[PDB]
């Protein structure tokens, strides 16, 4: 299909994503690693590196990026809000951000589903029983389906920086009370790149019922 | 007129088809194990020596190179049939993705990529036939209002055709109506494979049942066939669209060659071959070298090679 072509371009984009920080200072599944305060430091780097890739195909007119800004992590509803497991800050010069691991930990918890829903394969002997006859990589769909959900979850965090620093701390405010600028826009001056973005992809709602 | 440039695939795991590039990048449209399934894929030659060269580096498939200024359907596939030694070839696919505009290649058959793997195989033959195309008008009637076989040697001939495994095609440009009453007069159902009727013209192909008093199992001869040509002129032609169309819808699927045989040399477009046929109010009984024309004709390719 024509769409055949373009997801194929999104799994690569995804794997390009993923294949960097999978290799770079990667100790263990990031369960794993998230599960305890080992390296909180460790976290917040991973974070880190993923806002400057999402930073860099954003806006890859120019690769440079502002390395300097700080980390929080917080343990506790006190120390979060829902809805916003990610919040930037700026304190007379110090700009800062603050997460709530145990919130993301939770969510990347059910993706326990599996696929049989639609049609696939064409079964036939010619796709697969006719080669049967004549003629550490290992990686799991339920991975990277978490993988792919975290990069999602950041989206929304990156789109709010972006504005915020553009726009100043009222828009922020603004936006963080009613994203609906967020709404139906792919308008853009190009150098957002705004089909790189994944909003772009699939669409959703909710029915009110009863 | 250019040169050309053909894939061979080293696995034809669906065998005998081939594919027609504008772009050697147009495989991303492909992408993953679709590849598998067309045996060749000819390109217009390299303008950058630089594509040629990564084509030579490439080990995927096997690959040949050659001039064709004849820019012709059957002499390319004469071609090509030279070059892999090969007497029968598939259907040429094209996507949604328009092709190259090697537009001189429009009048043909053209393969929706996405069926190749829905076709049929066929029980018609059981080996690849030669296909002869024949109409009524002054061919093989004597002219009179009631005609006679030319010679009923040759009425005889038709069946004994079936010995070398050959398909017989007839299209009426005449009437529909009375065609009925002409194979009441001399039946060659048990002789003839495909009727058609009703060619006589064209017509304006653009955006802007049958059978009721006697069963016959015949069909509309539906009017489906393009202007195709945007152009002041008077032709007819014999349509290799919907010849085949009908051949694959009958399941007839691959084939040696064509050959067609009529009064209007106008109608031929690049057919393999052709037979002017002689107008005859009287039974001539010339057969014997219609005949050895077209055993001839068949025999071309036991060398390998039509020439």
């Amino acid at each position: 299909s024509l769409e055949s072509y373009e997801t194929l371009k999104i799994k690569l984009a995804l794997s390009k994503y993923m294949a960097m920080l999978s290799t770079l200072e990667m100790t263990q599944p990031l369960l794993e690693i998230f599960r305890n305060k080992a390296d909180t430091r460790q976290i917040a780097a991973v974070v880190f590196s993923t806002l400057a890739f999402i930073h860099n195909r954003f806006h890859p007119l120019v690769t440079n990026f502002t390395n300097k800004m700080e980390f929080v992590v917080t343990e506790t509803n006190d120390t979060s809000i829902p809805g916003e497991p990610i919040l930037f800050t700026e304190n007379e010069g110090v700009l800062l951000c603050s997460v709530d691991r145990p919130s993301i930990v939770k969510m990347l918890s059910r993706e326990f589903d599996t696929e049989a829903l639609v049609n696939f394969e064409n079964d036939n002997c010619n796709v697969r029983i006719a080669k049967t006859f004549g003629a550490d990589f290992s990686i799991t769909e339920v991975e990277a389906t978490q993988y792919l959900t975290l990069l999602l979850t950041v989206e929304h965090a990156y789109l709010h920086y972006y504005i915020f620093k553009n726009y100043g701390v009222f828009e922020y405010c603004k936006s963080l009370t009613d994203h609906s600028l967020f709404t139906n826009k792919l308008r853009s001056t190009m150098s957002t790149k705004t089909s790189n973005l994944l909003l772009s992809k699939f669409k959703f709602t909710i029915e009110d019922f009863d | 007129q250019s040169k050309w440039i053909c894939l061979r695939l080293n696995d034809a795991i669906i065998k005998r088809h081939v594919l027609v590039l504008s772009e050697y990048a147009d495989l991303k449209y492909l992408g993953f194990e679709k590849y598998k399934f067309f045996e060749y894929v000819i390109f217009q030659f390299c303008n950058d020596p630089q594509l040629c060269k990564i084509i030579e580096n490439n080990y995927n498939y096997c690959m040949q190179i050659f001039k064709a200024p004849a820019d012709d359907m059957r002499d390319i596939r004469h071609n090509i049939k030279r070059a892999f030694k090969t007497p029968v070839l598939g259907h040429m696919c094209v996507l949604s993705n328009k092709p190259p505009m090697y537009s001189f290649l429009k009048e043909w058959f053209l393969l929706p990529h996405y069926k190749v793997v829905s076709l049929k195989s066929e029980s018609l033959t059981w080996g690849f036939p030669h296909v002869v195309v024949f109409d009524l008008d002054s061919t093989l009637i004597t002219e009179e209002e009631q005609v006679e076989i030319r010679d009923p040697f040759v009425y005889d001939s038709l069946q004994e055709l079936h010995e070398m495994g050959c398909v017989l095609v007839l299209w009426s440009y005449g009437s529909r109506d009375h065609v009925a009453h002409s194979m009441r007069d001399v039946d060659l159902e048990g002789y003839f494979d495909i009727i058609i009727s009703e060619g006589s013209t064209v017509q304006e192909e653009r955006s802007d049942i049958v059978d009721y008093n006697l069963k016959k199992r015949f069909i509309e001869n539906k009017f489906v066939f393009d202007i195709h040509n945007h152009r002041s002129d008077n032709n007819i032609p014999k349509s290799p669209k919907i010849v085949i169309k009908y051949l694959s819808d009958k399941n007839v699927n691959f084939f040696k060659s064509i050959t067609l045989v009529d009064d209007l040399p106008t109608n031929n477009y690049a057919y393999d071959f052709y037979v002017k046929v002689k107008r005859c109010p009287t039974p001539v009984q010339d057969w014997e070298h219609y005949h050895n024309e077209i055993i001839q004709n068949i025999m071309d390719y036991e060398q390998y090679f039509i020439k």
